[PDB]
């Protein structure tokens, strides 16, 4: 696994989106160690909510407790190894196993055996057979996410430089609302192929979308045809030490939404944004209004603007099963609330006319790294290579000039080559000593 | 015929409702109508015909739906949370966005061509009791999708439609509704008319 | 129309009769009136309302058998143990007892709410000529069943009936017999009503 | 109805001219007679009487024809050489021996017998406008096959008719096409009657 | 593969039930080298008669030969490979290829080569070419078991302790009959979630098939919801060396059966045990109108009262074709053998209205073995433990005093994962010397 | 792999046919060094025609430049891996990638890259970023094949000794073509067994085909149910050093064509014959009018007389994309070609009835060599074994005097064998020295 990312996250193998027992490699280290994203606030409100996660190809039951925290545990029962819960989401104070009967708490304790005392006795310790837990759970403005690894960073440092770029959406707008329930649809594409895409593909944008541009009449027919960059400049693109990055798109805060969304949208987003450039200044107001395509390491990716949050479940090396929700401001108008709920669905969701386009990118990518000739050409993430900087004072992390470019692509596949060639966190950090330099 | 929700506890009171409406709403001419109008529209998109689909069988206050129910437990009654996400939910604005990009030459996807081939079946028709011109129309529908040599989709779905009567003697779709019954579809994406 | 089973070297005695039966016993009326009752039967079972099934659709005396044919040489003669096996050879109390099963809320498997989706097509129907109340129904079912999240089982079956009229006008099943068509259905289990 | 082909960039010009005959010759008689003729045709086909469907089915000037058209680009003009392979092409004495070969005992593939169900919807006619005794016919059909246990396969197709009225009073097919909708089958063969 | 079963069985791996690796190991000790259940006299009833039986995953032809004894073979042409026989039973005296012709006899001989005169000459010996023959062909009262491994001890011996609980029904009762054909039917669940089920689960039939209880009121129903032990006792539950063992639940002939079918075969069960008390005297009379549900060891599982008899046949890691036999008692009136036949299938068949229950609790085990994190979560088989007993003066083998126990389950795993650590039948001894203590 | 086939070829170990890390390993050795099958110049006769042909597993671009040659391409953009060309065949000067635009000329050089002068700059080579050439393409009379190992030999020198038995159809008959499209279907057949059944299979014809060939009346009725040789004679099977063979089925112009292609295919070939006679001499001209049946190395089939080219495309361990084309001599009416094209998928195709037959043959084969104890089984191939001769006057190659004869298939094996233990071609050759003898 020790070269299959070059220096400085330049080259990549095409294998990589295709091998079978690198797919078993990644679940022991990427999905074993890193942050995975669960839920939001907002879909467990209350105590007893809870709602069904994948975490890499592991399910987990994540629930809101009484006291108000939330914890999560895997959806297996500790007698014979059954899953436990079926709905995708619900409100319970415990949760009872259909095999013998049973009963665990929303704090995962097993609560009840039956024929304990007939049959059991001494030959049980409930205390000894909770549900196994996912060891750590921390949020980023409402956005839960776990990790297997009890070694993890705390979130806030695992986003690093990324934080930065997400707060004037994330944090200084007055909240998000993650709607419910997500899309869900399988694709026959490896994790990695959705990730690289959204961590910094403004690239494809104007040629893959090329059609959907002309039809919706979305703010990104600017970059048609990839033959002029936007009159508002080239944006930026970021990276950072964990793997996180992104593009900003200048002011397109209806990113790929149609026509028939802009003035609203862009007419709440302008008034929020004199607003807030009095707390946070001019360039991060603007940030708040502008359009962010990004992943958080490894596999949960985010637009703003056209608000989507994604998430890229595994389920084999050339198998994904996607979610796609969509986010909103809570001080929006409740029909615009809705209104950008379903626009999410039309452009990206499983019927999205904007995905559509995606899926023989991702597909043939991944299908071409199972040939055995094909798997040995190298992919190319050279766009904007030589002329990224850090620490930039006005940008954080290692920033290029272009949102359309590879710069969050080098930094993705740098954290990913850590992780692959290290056994826990301590190598990891080991590795990545000088991940700017 | 009427279903006792008490006794028949699988079946929803909107569904028994719905039943009852179709089985007293037998027409032998509309059952004969219908199936017939069902059956070009259905010519029609496997032609791909896209535009003539649009303009002449789509009203111009069309809502075009298409959910995916999130599980939920049967006895789940305190999580109210919205449990349905719009796949499409369209009005003719929106129809018209897509059937363009579905023309359009350079939507890479659409080249080599696509073969579509629909299945429509168990046709149910009822005037509307309170506006004649509204016919609602059950039908359920196979569509299978092939494209790019080995890929093949299969659709089931049910739909529920409200179709309008056009001084001239045109019908056309007010409503379509499909509650689709694949949580996650196994088809690479939903893009497809139902 | 009538086979020559001597030239016809694949059909079975039993199926060329069959054939026969149902050529010279078409009438266009009896083909809408059947046609409306199976789609009313299917749609009735679709919405999981099996009481209403059973009380109003299935007669008291009802034998209701599906089974699986033990692949057997079309050349061997000597070997004659049974090569029949009854998934299912119901009477009404038997379906009672699957009904009520059914509807227990305590069925683990039935939560969350499966989704049935039933096409029924080729339906032929001929009155029987003893007894005229009696109705033989031939029709070939595509039924679909989706739950948690990405099961989906495809079942493909052809349903040799025989429906009685009943004082009043209702129609009611008095045999439904069905010879499974894939002696291993790779379906998880063939608990459906086809 | 007519299809702009100028404005509907993806519908061939044959099929929106097909798609006018069929909306033009609606004829409720017709659409009922044709449907009967189908369902006995594939009753006839899924009991195997193959001897009997090419004699009283099939006329002696029978064109029976399906391809595999090669996936070409929608703007590769230049490209002229011949997009079509025949997977069938069967004139009478064709089917004749592909009949045979069905009913021979030593036909190993048959052994043990196969089962065939057949699903046959959306039927279109329309008489042809010189030839009356000409009927256009237009089907979809899914077609199942099982085998030795595990083997199943499902073909999709639409079936392109003429069928021709006969002194009598009967029906027999004249040409059948099918524009097979699957580039690369995954079924082990395509040796079934469509 | 040496600790995926802890001591005295108490605990297994979740990952046995999804591991692909495993299961080809298991293809090699387990299947290679243990009695395989194959078919009954009753289905082979005359010379010619033969059936197609599946040992492991490999397909082999069972034939009643002209002198009355069985012999069985792989199913597989000695020219190029060719499966031979497609039909699942039949009658005759040979069998030829459909390739190029090569003619067997229903005693694996080579007898006819097309053109042997004229192209083969001596460049063939029929003699090296006969069918690849199963080595080890023995009975219990009817029922045919086959072993791939020459070393295999002898059946009964196999059966050890198992054998003394079977003999009431299986011996003393005046012969069964096997009633084919069975039902067939295709599960996602490992073979071995069948297997532990049958081996001792009486705990689940309260919970799992509480709604099935209630519908037809089988006289299970005293155990509904886990509630209360039976009013006749726990019953008992016994193992042996080899891995077989069941549970008893007394004077349950109807089992799963619903009230349709309780009081015609209660008073068949009722008449006949006045008879065999005489015989075999009162305990074991009671054994044979009572309800045991086993598991011979490894796949072929059995439930008497509600006489089933099952076949776990192993397709992959997480795929089992399933069958479904009833068996009858020969002197049975005709109309209840034909209603017992039904109701089998009723309750377990591929239509059953019990097993259709089962397939979730299966399934999701196997499934949950397959995942990264929950593969390492551990089954628990501790029900009983601590109070199992051996050379009981009544009762021989390991037994327990309760049919919902996991006593069996025990006895199971360690016997599996003896063979799994083993390279041989020699190894396996050495292994399980003190099995008891 | 070393001992998979014996000395001589003389037997294979069923397990061929079904292991999965043996395909991995073919696609290092077979398919990584072998010619592979790409298309005919008739079906890329003009400047920039192209079609899609499959090498192994791997998919290549075959065009026509404008320089008249031809050259190949992997499948793949140089850029993400992604898919190029999605068409069958077509006419273009050249390829662009959907994904970001990137173009390609049909000479796979990269042209044109979308924001060259605004992004890239001087950070992009297109030198270095052309599509992956497959190094050596070479035909032989129309029929170009292509190798990715620049060590093969010349395609002529690997057709060895085959090459004179082509000749009369291929070189002397005044120059074929070929008519696509192809059929194409999937097989659950490993690719090696439709391989040795057109190597050298005439054994099969007679009792596999038994009632096509009462059905249709075709010449080979003469052999029908395997009973008598051909009035003919035996006929005669070549194989040749690097794996390619063939038999030969004297007169046998109308192969496995019906009844009513018989008068005027034969007419048209003894017409030929007659003028061929006095070029090439009798015995040759005869030849050119025979039925040839075989492969040539590894993976391309063919029938003369009833001309038919074969493309056995592996796709895994159990399943196989087969391409079926015709073939036509060009001064064939053009009636004639059209009534061969059809007659080619009548008997062979995705729909011919003939090939329908051949399913299960080839299924089970392989089926069975992935069963943990039928894969054990050897495969003999010892037809006509002791009886083949080399340096013979007449007859070129290791030559057996039937055509229903193994001689082809102990040849086959053989170079696999040596492929399969061999590292390079260098090895490969000393594996082959002694061939013959
Ligand atoms: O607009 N988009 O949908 C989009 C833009 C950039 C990267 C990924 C997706
Ligand atoms: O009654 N049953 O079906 C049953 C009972 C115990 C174990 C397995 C099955
Ligand atoms: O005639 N054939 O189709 C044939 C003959 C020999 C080997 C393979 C195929
Ligand atoms: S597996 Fe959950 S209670 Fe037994
Ligand atoms: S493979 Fe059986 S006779 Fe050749
Ligand atoms: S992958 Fe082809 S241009 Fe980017
Ligand atoms: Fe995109
Ligand atoms: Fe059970
Ligand atoms: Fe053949
Ligand atoms: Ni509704
Ligand atoms: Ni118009
Ligand atoms: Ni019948
Ligand atoms: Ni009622
Ligand atoms: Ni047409
Ligand atoms: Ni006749």
């Amino acid at each position: 696994y020790q070269n299959l990312v070059s220096e400085a996250g330049l080259t990549q193998k095409l294998l990589i989106h295709g091998d079978k027992e690198l797919f078993q490699h990644e679940l022991k280290t990427i999905f074993a160690r890193n942050w995975l994203f669960l839920t939001h606030d907002s879909l467990i409100p209350s105590p007893g909510d809870y709602v069904k996660a994948k975490m890499g190809v592991d399910e987990v039951i994540v629930s809101r407790q009484n006291d108000g925290s939330v914890r999560a545990f895997l959806n297996v029962c500790r007698h014979r190894g059954k899953t436990l819960v079926h709905a995708e989401a619900g409100n319970a104070k415990g949760f009872v196993c259909g095999y013998h009967g049973w009963g665990y708490g929303s704090n995962g304790e097993l609560q009840s055996v039956p024929f304990e005392k007939e049959l059991y006795g001494d030959a049980i310790k409930k205390k000894c057979l909770g549900l196994k837990e996912v060891p750590r759970i921390e949020s980023f403005h409402g956005f839960i996410y776990g990790c297997f690894d009890a070694e993890a960073p705390p979130l806030i440092d695992y986003l690093g430089d990324a934080a930065w770029y997400l707060e004037p959406t994330f944090k200084y707008s007055g909240g998000l609302e993650l709607v419910g329930p997500p899309g869900k649809v399988v694709v026959k594409a490896n994790w990695k192929s959705f990730a690289e895409n959204f961590v910094g593909d403004g690239y494809h944008v104007g040629w893959t979308h090329a059609a959907a541009l002309r039809a919706g009449q979305s703010v990104f027919s600017s970059i048609a045809g990839n033959a002029k960059l936007p009159p508002e400049g080239a944006g930026l693109q970021m990276t950072s030490k964990y793997g996180s990055g992104m593009g900003v798109f200048w002011g397109y805060y209806s990113g790929n939404f149609s026509a028939d969304m802009i003035p609203d949208l862009m007419a709440f987003g302008a008034a929020k944004q004199e607003k807030l450039a009095k707390e946070i200044g001019d360039v991060r107001a603007r940030i708040y209004r502008s359009f962010l395509n990004g992943t958080i390491f490894p596999n949960n990716s985010f637009l703003t603007g056209s608000a989507a949050f994604r998430v890229w479940n595994p389920i084999d090396e050339n198998t994904t099963e996607v979610w796609t929700y969509a986010f909103v401001e809570k001080d929006m108008p409740e029909d615009l609330k809705r209104r950008v709920a379903d626009a999410v669905q039309r452009s990206i969701g499983p019927a999205g006319f904007w995905e559509s386009d995606d899926n023989e990118n991702m597909e043939t990518m991944s299908q071409n790294g199972k040939k055995y000739q094909s798997s040995n050409i190298d992919q190319i993430a050279s766009l904007g290579f030589g002329k990224d900087v850090y620490g930039d004072e006005c940008y954080p992390g290692v920033v290029g000039k272009s949102a359309i470019g590879e710069t969050s692509y080098r930094g993705f596949y740098r954290a990913y080559q850590a992780h692959i060639s290290s056994s826990n966190w301590a190598e990891f950090e080991n590795a990545s000593r000088n991940w700017h330099i | 015929m009427m279903i006792n929700t008490q006794e028949d506890k699988l079946v929803s009171a909107h569904d028994a409702e719905e039943f009852h409406r179709f089985f007293v709403g037998h027409d032998s001419d509309l059952q004969q109508e219908v199936t017939t109008l069902l059956t070009r529209e259905a010519h029609l998109l496997d032609i791909q015909a896209y535009k003539a689909w649009l303009e002449h069988f789509v009203a111009p206050e069309i809502k075009y739906q298409v959910i995916s129910r999130e599980l939920r437990s049967t006895s789940e009654r305190r999580y109210q949370l919205n449990d349905a996400v719009n796949l499409y939910n369209e009005n003719y604005q929106q129809l018209k966005v897509r059937v363009e990009h579905q023309m359009d030459p350079q939507n890479w996807a659409n080249n080599p061509k696509i073969r579509f081939t629909r299945f429509v079946t168990n046709v149910t028709a009822a005037k509307d009791k309170s506006a004649p011109e509204i016919l609602h129309v059950r039908s359920n529908l196979i569509l299978h999708r092939a494209r790019r040599e080995n890929q093949v989709d299969v659709f089931y779905a049910t739909r529920e439609d409200k179709w309008k009567r056009i001084e001239g003697g045109g019908i056309k779709l007010v409503e379509r509704f499909v509650d689709y019954p694949e949580r996650i579809p196994q088809t690479h994406n939903l893009l497809v008319f139902l």
